């Protein structure tokens, strides 16, 4: 009958949910339990840019927070 | 900069060579026209962005507009060219010599 | 108008697109200069702060100004905060 | 870098489809297969000759919209501005004045595909 | 990754090359379509997108209606793409031959410094804001709406006339 | 006798109700939804179809099939 | 990672294309009164895979009178573009985040539909040409449609970025907002797509294939994968800038299964008025949108420039 | 073992080949109102996976329905011709089976043999679509039998 659609509808749906998911958890992976931290503007890149260079091991994603200074 | 702005002022001069240089079609007249024109807007944004000028960053959009009108124009002409003829043929046009 | 009324009512029955466009042409037209508030857009896009506040000398003439964010004075946004 | 590599990719899955289309199966050709087709019958015309499409206004006045859509799409950056009186005055008109070309091609039957 | 945009400038030369040794109008708009995409991404590399996505909607629509017009009237029986002559491949690679030899004695000659070998890459972008809102191309392109309404009326006004200019010439 | 397939008789005059009724019809797209809806309903219905090698059509004793010769 | 990533956008869009063809022929055949494929899987799941492995060991028989090269160009830039084209899409996080995302929309489509062109123009047959030439015509009258829509549409947004458009349908969707625009974003989406009712480029009955009739297996298949990820991608596309899926910050997958939900809505819509209506007439398609659509969305448009001005409700930068 | 694996290959290409059977959009008469009668939801092809297709370059089976024709046999030549390669012939109906009623016609091709090779005939005037489906499943473990690779294999 009608529900013999379903198995199509259910393969569809399964590949339409497996690439966001997946982008968003490959996207907490590398930058470490946050998000991708998009820069739309010079500000943000900047910002990105001077956390790349507090971290230390050049990855933006290491937050440093009061535990550098005594 | 100035390696990118001297091959964009060389395309200008080879669409301007191919403008000048007809080979039987007004359509690839037009076409060569419309190269300047392009190269003309890729050095004008690149100066613009290089000059961090955005007051003049509408110069771009202007010559643009003013293009398409004028090939609007070429269109429209090499549509009474062909319906004249049948051929679209720059030596075909040329009884105007007396 | 009796001539005007059935000429309307006829394109809207038979061409009702032409008539939403005028209307709506019309009524974008009419909108701005009747809402109180017109003047609230350009008031928003004025206090939105896409730039430094560069602060001025201190010479001692000028009372208007603050001297402190944490001040009375100034342009304070409650309109926009109550808006 | 990110979306170069993308549309690298990209490209070289469809390269490496149509290879395997072309390097896989049997191939057996000659001439009546590679004709062209033409329901059934050979072709009377070379499929190149003037074709005299019925439209031609109506392209022309496409390449003029489609510059007046360039004139209109710095919009969502223009309405952040801080006269905007100016910038309603001078959409309203650009708008207006679109449409009243197009009006006008209306009444004088531009868009009407003569034959 | 530093000649990049070097590349994309000689990319743009060879289909400007092409455009002007004049194929058919097909293979025309073809490298009219190319040159248009490279001349976007030079301008991308160069700063804001939306001048190199401007120009890259309005030469595919220009092309599209090119198209069209060569399969309407502007075509033959056997239209030429570049091999009918070996003249125009000869042309072709000599011009490219000539290109190398220019950018090699430009080279050479390194006294004025518009083509520098060991020095390109490394003066694309002069100077930037690093730290700041609303300083990308589109900005001023929105500027046009508030502060050239002049070049917003012309521009307008040339459309329009356009339009009666056309109707006027294709009335037939 | 005869009747007409497309001839309307007099007119309905112009009414704001009806043209409004007309005016929804043209933008709404009421006859497109209305097949839309004719369709679903068709999907929502049991197919047709049997299963062919192990269900056959139905026949009848008169059917023309193959040729034999019988015996007595 | 990255190239892990780039697998799992690609590998589950053409699986989910593939059985959007399975979906379709089942659907059809079921408004029909009949059934779908369901003898080469278990429920005919394997059937897209036969068709593939058909099509891609049947020979590509190139033919005489054929330029070759933009011959076998055109497919394989269909595919590139429609891949191209799911790159920057937000579920709710992009591969690629553009900012000027929907002009790198509507260049892809234009470029797409070059590639139609470059083929129906290649493949030097009358068929061919007829398709090719209503591509033309079909292109210029959504093509001006749809940059009305969009400009109106991303003026009620902010930027032309889609996460934007996510924050700006955090709360209620654009639908009820503009959906006149919407109705007819759905008509030139089918258009762009080439779908029924207005497909006019594989015509089949006005024409024999159109611009695909020499078009032999191979890249004949990889015309028909463009053409169906181009279905899921106008679809996905409606969804994100209109009916916008519930988005939170702690857990994005309600988001990723609220876009899977209306994604295939509108694409067995789409499928629905394949079955349901008949095809226009090429010119009755260009009078249709620049007689109703056109002077309809620039009036919309003047009206959605208004709006925020009146309201003050305009939209912020970022 | 290269013969076994090369078995199990050639079966996937046949189940491949046998699974998606794109007949072309082409008929002549009667027996081609009995293939569309085929098409029809009771005895559905599409459910079989035969589905048309209108041009002979995406066609894998000319089904030939109907009376040949002298006038129409350099026609029907053609479009068997351009078919790409792994293509079959399902002659339908007496017509094209060997002329059936028009058999001794000054007009007529006596069996469409004559003028492409066939591979499955299906007898009837007009054949039933219960019986067209028949011959369509026949042709599939037709080609189903076949071994291309193991030929090659062995040659
Ligand atoms: C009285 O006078 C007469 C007539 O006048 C009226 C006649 O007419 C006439 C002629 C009569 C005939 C010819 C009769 C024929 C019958 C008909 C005309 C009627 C039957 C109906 C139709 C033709 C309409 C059919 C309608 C439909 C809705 C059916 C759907 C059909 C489609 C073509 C669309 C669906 C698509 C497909 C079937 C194929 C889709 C699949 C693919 C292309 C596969 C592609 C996918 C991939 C490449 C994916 C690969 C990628 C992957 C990642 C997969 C991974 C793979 C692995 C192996 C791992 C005669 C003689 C006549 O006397
Ligand atoms: C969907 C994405 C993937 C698409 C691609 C499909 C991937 C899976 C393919 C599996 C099968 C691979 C072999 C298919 C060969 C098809 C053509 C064929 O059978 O040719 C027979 C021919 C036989 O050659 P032959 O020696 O008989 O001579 C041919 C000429 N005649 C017959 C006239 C004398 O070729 C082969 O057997 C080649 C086998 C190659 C195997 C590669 C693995
Ligand atoms: C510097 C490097 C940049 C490239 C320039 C050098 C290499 C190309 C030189 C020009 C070749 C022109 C030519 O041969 O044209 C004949 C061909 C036409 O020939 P044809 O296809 O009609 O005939 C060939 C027939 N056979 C194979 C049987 C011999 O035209 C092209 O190749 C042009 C196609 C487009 C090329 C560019 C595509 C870019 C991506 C688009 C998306
Ligand atoms: C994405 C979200 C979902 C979208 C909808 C999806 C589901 C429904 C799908 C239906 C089937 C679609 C298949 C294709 C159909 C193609 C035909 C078609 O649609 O033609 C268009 C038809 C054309 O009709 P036509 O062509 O028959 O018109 C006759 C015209 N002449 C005689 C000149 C030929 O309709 C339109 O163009 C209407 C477009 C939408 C209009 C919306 C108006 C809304 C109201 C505005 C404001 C009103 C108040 C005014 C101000 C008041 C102030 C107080
Ligand atoms: C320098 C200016 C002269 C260039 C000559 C090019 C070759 C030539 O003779 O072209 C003439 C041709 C006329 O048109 P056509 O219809 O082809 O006429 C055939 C003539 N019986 O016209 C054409 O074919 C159009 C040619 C357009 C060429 C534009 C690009 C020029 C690039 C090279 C610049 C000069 C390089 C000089 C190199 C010298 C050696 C190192
Ligand atoms: C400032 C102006 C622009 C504002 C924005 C709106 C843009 C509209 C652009 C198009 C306008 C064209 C109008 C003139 C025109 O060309 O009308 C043609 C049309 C008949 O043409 P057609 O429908 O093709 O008929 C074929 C044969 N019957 O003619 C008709 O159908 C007659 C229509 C008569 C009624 C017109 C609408 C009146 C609405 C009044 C609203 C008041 C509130
Ligand atoms: C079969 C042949 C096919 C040939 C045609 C290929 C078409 C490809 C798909 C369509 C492309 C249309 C144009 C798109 C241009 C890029 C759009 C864009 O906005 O790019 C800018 C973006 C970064 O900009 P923005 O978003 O502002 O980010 C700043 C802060 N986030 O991103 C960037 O700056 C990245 C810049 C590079 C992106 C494009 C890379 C293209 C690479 C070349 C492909 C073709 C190579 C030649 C053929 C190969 C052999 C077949
Ligand atoms: C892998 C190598 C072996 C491939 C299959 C070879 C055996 C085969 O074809 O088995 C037949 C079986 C059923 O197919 P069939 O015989 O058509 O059934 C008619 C029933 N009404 O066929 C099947 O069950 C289909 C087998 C498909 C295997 C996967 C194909 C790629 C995905
Ligand atoms: S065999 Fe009989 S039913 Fe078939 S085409 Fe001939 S006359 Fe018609």
């Amino acid at each position: 009958m009608w529900f013999e659609i379903l198995p199509g509808l259910a393969i569809m749906g399964v590949c339409l949910v497996i690439p966001g998911v997946s982008t968003a958890y490959i996207h907490k992976f590398t930058n470490g339990g946050k998000e991708k931290r998009v820069a739309r503007v010079q500000y943000q890149w900047y910002l990105m840019e001077r956390d790349r260079r507090i971290s230390g091991v050049n990855r933006y994603y290491v937050s440093k927070g009061l535990e550098n200074i005594d | 900069m100035p390696s990118t702005f001297f091959n964009l002022t060389m395309a200008f001069s080879l669409s301007l060579l191919g403008t000048l240089m007809f080979r039987s079609h007004l359509m690839s007249t037009l076409l060569c026209l419309e190269g300047m024109v392009l190269s003309l807007f890729i050095m004008t944004s690149v100066t613009s962005l290089n000059s961090n000028s955005m007051s003049s960053m509408p110069i771009p959009i202007t010559i643009l507009v003013f293009a398409a009108c004028e090939a609007a124009v070429g269109l429209a002409l090499l549509v009474k060219v062909s319906n004249t003829y049948g051929t679209d043929y720059v030596q075909n046009l040329n009884l105007l010599q007396c | 108008a009796g001539r005007i009324s059935a000429f309307l009512k006829n394109a809207w029955a038979k061409e009702p697109v032409l008539v939403v466009s005028f209307s709506v042409w019309g009524l974008a037209i009419i909108m701005p200069m009747i809402s109180p508030y017109t003047k609230y857009a350009s008031m928003i896009n004025k206090a939105t702060p896409y730039n430094y506040p560069v602060p001025v000398r201190d010479d001692g003439n000028m009372p208007d100004v603050p001297s402190h964010p944490q001040d009375p004075l100034g342009p304070s946004l409650d309109w926009l905060k109550n808006l | 870098m990110n979306l170069y590599t993308v549309i690298f990719i990209n490209i070289l899955l469809s390269l490496t489809l149509i290879l395997v289309a072309f390097w896989l199966p049997q191939m057996n050709l000659y001439s009546e297969k590679a004709n062209p087709y033409e329901c059934g019958f050979d072709p009377t015309s070379s499929a190149r000759l003037p074709f005299s499409m019925k439209f031609f206004l109506v392209a022309i006045t496409f390449l003029l919209f489609d510059l007046e859509i360039a004139l209109l799409l710095p919009l969502p950056w223009a309405i952040q501005t801080i006269k905007t009186s100016t910038m309603m005055i001078m959409a309203f008109i650009l708008v207006t004045i679109l449409s009243l070309g197009l009006a006008y091609e209306w009444t004088q039957k531009g868009l009407e595909w003569t034959e | 990754m530093n000649n990049y945009i070097f590349v994309l400038s000689s990319l743009f030369l060879v289909g400007c090359l092409g455009l002007a040794l004049k194929p058919s109008p097909i293979y025309g708009g073809l490298g009219l379509i190319v040159s248009g995409f490279v001349g976007c991404l030079m301008v991308l590399g160069f700063g804001g997108s939306f001048l190199g996505l401007m120009v890259f909607l309005i030469y595919l629509g220009g092309m599209l209606v090119v198209f069209g017009y060569t399969t309407a009237m502007a075509t033959e029986e056997y239209p030429e793409t570049w091999g009918s002559n070996w003249l125009i491949l000869g042309f072709l690679v000599l011009g490219v031959i000539m290109e190398v030899f220019l950018i090699c004695v430009l080279n050479y000659y390194d006294e004025v410094g518009v083509i520098n070998l060991d020095g390109l890459g490394d003066w694309l972008m002069y100077e930037v804001d690093d730290v700041g809102v609303m300083l990308e191309g589109g900005i001023g392109v929105a500027a046009m709406y508030s502060c050239a309404t002049w070049m917003m009326v012309v521009a307008g006004w040339s459309l329009f006339a356009g339009i009666f200019i056309i109707i006027e010439i294709t009335r037939d | 006798t005869y009747k007409y397939v497309n001839k309307k008789e007099q007119e309905s005059e112009v009414d704001m109700k009806s043209a409004t009724d007309n005016a929804a019809r043209i933008l709404m797209w009421t006859e497109l939804i209305r097949g839309l809806g004719m369709t679903l309903s068709y999907l929502f219905r049991e197919p047709a179809t049997i299963n062919y090698p192990f269900e056959k059509g139905p026949l009848s004793p008169r059917f023309r099939g193959e040729h034999a010769l019988r015996r007595y | 990672m990255f190239f892990i990533n780039i697998l799992t956008l690609l590998v589950p869009i053409l699986i989910a294309m593939a059985f959007l063809t399975l979906v379709e022929r089942k659907i059809l055949g079921y408004m029909q009164l009949r059934k779908g494929p369901n003898i080469v899987g278990p429920y005919g799941i394997l059937q897209p895979f036969a068709d593939a492995m058909k099509l891609f060991m049947k020979e590509p028989m190139r033919p005489l009178t054929t330029s070759m090269s933009l011959f076998i160009i055109a497919p394989t830039l269909s595919l590139t573009l429609a891949l191209s084209l799911w790159v920057p899409l937000p579920m709710p996080h992009p591969l690629i985040n553009l900012n000027l995302g929907i002009l790198f929309i509507l260049a892809t489509s234009s470029l797409s539909v070059y590639s139609i062109l470059w083929s129906g123009w290649a493949s030097n047959s009358k068929y061919s040409l007829f398709g090719a030439l209503r591509a033309v015509a079909q292109t210029i009258s959504y093509e001006v449609t749809m940059a009305i829509i969009l400009l109106s549409v991303l003026l009620m947004n902010g930027s032309y970025s889609l996460q934007t458009l996510i924050t700006t349908q955090e709360h209620m969707w654009l639908l009820l907002p503009a959906w006149p625009m919407a109705m007819m974003w759905f008509i030139s989406t089918l258009a762009e797509t080439n779908r029924a009712p207005f497909d006019l480029t594989e015509g089949e009955s006005e024409l024999v294939s159109g611009f695909n009739v020499e078009y032999a297996a191979g890249p004949f298949a990889l015309f028909f994968m463009a053409e169906y990820t181009n279905i899921i991608l106008m679809n996905a596309l409606t969804t994100i800038i209109f009916l916008g899926p519930l988005y939170y910050i702690n857990l994005p997958e309600l988001y990723s299964t609220n876009f899977m939900m209306e994604a295939l809505l509108l694409s067995s819509t789409f499928l629905w008025i394949r079955a349901s209506y008949p095809r226009f007439r090429y010119d009755q398609l260009m009078h249709l949108l620049w007689k109703n659509f056109l002077p309809l969305t620039l009036a919309l448009c003047m009206w959605h420039i208004s709006l925020p001005i009146f309201t003050a409700g305009v939209p912020p930068y970022m | 073992r290269a013969e076994y694996v090369v078995t199990k290959l050639d079966d996937l290409i046949n189940w491949a080949r046998r699974s998606s059977l794109w007949p072309m959009t082409f008929g002549l008469a009667c027996c081609a109102v009995e293939m569309m009668h085929m098409a029809a939801p009771r005895y559905d092809m599409d459910r079989f996976g035969v589905v048309f297709r209108a041009s002979p370059r995406q066609a894998d089976v000319m089904i030939v329905a109907g009376t040949l024709t002298n006038k129409m046999a350099p026609a029907l030549r053609k479009v068997y011709d351009q078919m790409p390669e792994p293509r079959y012939v399902v002659s339908m109906g007496s017509c094209a089976n060997g002329g059936g009623y028009y058999h001794y016609s000054y007009s007529v091709v006596r069996g469409c043999d004559r003028i492409v090779p066939v591979d499955i005939y299906v007898p009837g005037c007009p054949p039933t679509a219960e019986a067209l489906l028949y011959g369509i499943l026949q042709l599939q473990r037709k080609i189903k039998r076949e071994q291309k690779l193991k030929i090659w294999y062995r040659r």
